RNA sequence: CGGUAGGGGAGCGUUCCGUGUUAGGGAGAAACGCGUGCGUGAGCCGCGUUGGACGAAGCGGAAGCGAGAAUGUCGGCUUGA
RNA sequence: AUCCCGUGUGAAUCAGCAAGGACCACCUUGCAAGGCUAAAUACUCCUGGGUGACCGAUAGCGAAGUAGUACCGUGAGGGAAGGGUGAAAAGAACCCCCAUCGGGGAGUGAAAUAGAACAUGAAACCGUAAGCUCUCAAGCAGUGGGAGGGGGACCAGACCCUGACCGCGUGCCUGUUGAAGAAUGAGCCGGCGACUCAUAGGCAGUGGCUUGGUUAAGGGAACCCACCGGAGCCGUAGCGA
RNA sequence: AGACAACCUGGCGAACUGAAACAUCUUAGUAGCCAGAGGAAAAGAAAGCAAAAGCGAUUCCCGUAGUAGCGGCGAGCGAAAUGGGAGCAGCCUAAACCGUGAAAACGGGGUUGUGGGAGAGGCUGCUAGGCGAAUCAGUGGAGUGC
């Protein structure tokens, strides 16, 4: 395809970009979705073995002549009170996946995000204090809908729009720098600039 | 009953904890939210680890107060009750309308709490000044 | 993520219930008992269900005998299937018992015009 | 078609 | 943790270029005299070991670079 | 196309996470108890009562994930009466 | 070999002494028998700030209640259980039974089929009420056939409850050559209660790269994460001690 | 002086276990007891590495590598240098000489490696705080939900 362009809320519309994707593999976003979704997450799961219980290292009563089951301790893991036999632990859950698979993987998404695709012309030279106002004003001008959800990729991002475009829930500014395959995904509208296209168009062609 | 964990919440030093609160007692408010909405009354008694005002004439609520001493009656006494600071609100009484109240440092050295909206001083009663 | 078991228990065993919820005494409302018994009672399903072919045919069989008996002195079910086949005429066990019932009238018929 | 975290699964046998 | 090879049995078994397992034969280090000179040379070669015990071998030491036939 | 040990294939549920502060929900959710629906089954699906606020799918993920047996273990309640 | 020690001996002084895996020679390196010294590194009775594909009262600390308490032990020491009326006590004035307890009207409240033994309230176990039905029976208690009777405020050869009498039918588990077994295990009911995780090795499935492939630590407006880091590892030559 | 969760330094120091038994060996210098001290402690400025090419005090991670090895050559145990990082910092002292008998007990002179000496010629943070934008109604206990 072609992307569109807007210099301030109008269009004329050109740069192309080209991206490398694989052709019957999905699954390569779908690895590279789990990945990430496995390194982030904390492992904070902790219970107590039998040994690490506070609790009597003793036999109850004898091995013979009384009509109970043997015991070797009250802390037992059959009784409540201490036990949790293949119980979690303070736990890592931090695979690998190769650079180029990641790599292919950010490309692939972004590949098929253009159609919903769109990109602008700077526009970092009106924002004079931090404004949220004029930024859902541009919002609205470009239509990209205070509702739905948006992913601003923005080569070299700028204080005072940073700023007034923190607030906004559904919205996300994005360096290449902080640049992630969950949130391509997550995004409705991609959002380009004429700096970005030639970093990707360059990077990953 | 009077249940053992919901109690004034100590702090290290064997003291109860509070809460900064918009209101005072020599106070005129109107109910924003609960069963008496719209209603104006004053803040007669104020709880301060609740964050709940006593209403003079609100809260109705009747009480089946039992014979202390004697071979009488009794009788059912119709008492207030306590109310929620968040539920009120601080009426003005020029305009008859609610606010939302804001602090101001003025010409006599004093902090004072102005209003929004017909921003008029709320500071000059009780002990006053 | 600890994971109690609660609903996914008794849920089954509800239905292990609303089967024998016709037995008689420790059977109906006892959860282990009645799980040992609702097999025991589909096995003896499962098997009578085959018995039942078999012994309906032994029923009509005997039906069609004792029908056939009454004709003549030395006339027997033995030799009447023969006779029927010996004609070629497919009327099976069921349908000859239940007419020698229902019809009588009608074994008679076919009793006279089989011998010839 | 385009790639969001509803669509996403594996490849059959992985 | 990182498995120790089982050095040992190492030092029996060695692998060959194109990837099978070697042994020296048993027999001849003493008692010479009264063995034939003919059964002293087939008791002087390297020989695989045999189908049966790969298993044992290659799982005492688990870094040989060694094909079973595949 | 019988099948113990035993091997291989295909599934169902359980809680929690992504999607999702989704729709669905004080004109009634979770639960709890009943169904003259469904499936080969594990199970699924609609019901109006009790219940009084949580929370389906689908596509994916992770486990303290399924109990009748352990002279198991904790609690309840019988029998002997 | 190097480093340190009990016993006994006992040197030399940079034309020196010691080391370079016995030992000697030659090279090279260093200066023993006096001391001091931040960092990067280890940990959590603990404080502040943040986070959780962590727990939710048989869980989580033993300990959500004035718990190392009650209790046991001469003593060291061992060691429990017991959360959820309501939004608000509005916690039931008055009347009746009545010495109390408790109960029924009243009253409050959205609800008292929320009354303090109070929220959802499963099972075992204990009853009360209705439909059918056993006192010439013999039975692992069901099952196939089904006499006679009863239905559900919804007009069915449909469906449900009972079940005269017939035929069949040696509880489950473990574990055995073989178990209805008079072999073992469970009084019943509900919960808890067992092939897991970390790291490596082999193999299979899947994917990426194939200009061979891959990075480790480490660095990242932390953790994930773009993007760096090619140090190493695996493959590219065997043969022989 | 005593107390103090772990971490740490020093003293003493097990056995069950593994080796399918067991004594060498392993468990292990681990558990335990004892003493000591800090926010870390210990180490530490070459009588060191390495090979004819070079490096420059320690300590910690990756690695070399489960390799070189040791081992009733059994069970097992198992390095280092080269290489990549984290972090870097170097100091003082005794005698030979000098003075107030003399190793009566004090000051000066110097302490270094591909040899060196003396001798004679107020600034910011923390411990209290402060100011701080913007909504109203319908919804039959109650509305922030519709």
């Amino acid at each position: 395809p072609i992307l569109n362009f807007s210099g301030e809320k109008v269009g004329e519309t050109f740069l192309n970009l080209k991206t490398a994707p694989p052709e019957k593999a999905r699954a390569v976003v779908h690895r590279g979705l789990i990945t990430h979704l496995q390194n982030k997450r904390r492992g904070t799961a902790s219970t107590l073995t039998r040994a690490e219980v506070r609790g009597g290292g003793r036999k109850p009563y004898p091995q013979k002549k009384t009509g109970r089951a043997r015991r070797g301790s009250q802390g037992s893991p059959l009784r409540p009170g201490g036990g949790v036999i293949f119980g979690p632990k303070p736990r890592d859950w931090t695979i690998k996946m190769n650079k180029k698979e990641r790599r292919l993987a950010l490309s692939t998404a972004i590949a098929s995000a253009v159609g919903n695709s769109f990109v602008v012309e700077e526009f970092a030279e009106n924002f004079e204090k931090p404004k949220t106002k004029d930024f859902i004003a541009a919002m609205q001008r470009w239509g990209l809908d205070p509702a739905e959800k948006s992913l601003f990729f923005l080569m070299d991002l700028v204080e005072n729009v940073e700023k007034s475009g923190r607030n906004i829930r559904t919205l996300k500014l994005l360096t290449p720098r902080s640049l992630n395959l969950f949130d391509v995904l997550n995004a409705e509208k991609l959002v380009f600039t004429e700096g970005t296209i030639q970093y990707l168009n360059q990077r990953y062609g | 009953r009077i249940k053992r964990w919901e109690r004034k919440d100590c702090k290290p030093n064997s003291l109860p904890k509070l809460h900064k609160r918009h209101v005072k007692v020599g106070d005129t408010v109107k109910v924003i939210s609960g069963g008496e909405k719209g209603k104006i009354g004053e803040i007669s008694k104020i709880h301060k680890h609740n964050s709940t005002v006593i209403i003079k004439d609100l809260n109705f609520k009747t009480k089946h107060v039992k014979s202390k001493e004697e071979g009488e009656q009794g009788q059912i006494i119709k008492i207030e009750a306590a109310i929620h600071s968040s539920n009120v609100m601080l009426i003005l009484k020029e305009q008859e309308v609610a606010d939302r109240v804001g602090h101001k440092i003025l010409e006599d050295v004093r902090k004072v709490r102005y209003l929004i909206k017909t921003g008029e001083i709320v500071d000059t009663p009780d002990r006053w000044k | 993520t600890r994971v109690k078991r609660g609903y996914i228990a008794r849920r089954r065993r509800k239905k292990i219930r609303f089967f024998a919820s016709s037995f008689r005494g420790a059977h109906s409302r006892l959860t282990r008992t009645i799980a040992q018994q609702k097999i025991r009672a589909l096995v003896s399903a499962h098997r009578d269900r085959d018995r039942q072919k078999r012994d309906f045919r032994r029923l009509w069989i005997t039906r069609i005998n004792a029908a056939i008996r009454e004709r003549g002195v030395y006339y027997n079910y033995s030799k009447f299937i023969h006779d029927l086949y010996k004609r070629q005429l497919l009327l099976n066990r069921k349908i000859l018992a239940q007419i020698a019932i229902l019809n009588p009238n009608c074994i008679y018929m076919i009793y006279n015009e089989i011998i010839k | 078609t385009r790639f969001r975290l509803d669509n996403l699964g594996p490849q059959p046998g992985s | 943790y990182k498995m120790k090879t089982h050095k040992a049995s190492a030092k029996r078994f060695r692998v060959t270029g194109k990837g099978k397992i070697v042994r020296r034969r048993a027999g001849k280090q003493h008692l010479l005299a009264k063995k034939n000179t003919k059964r002293k040379n087939r008791l002087s070669k390297l020989i695989q070991v045999d189908r049966s015990d790969y298993d044992n071998v290659i799982g005492a030491l688990p870094y040989l670079k060694v094909n079973r036939k595949v």
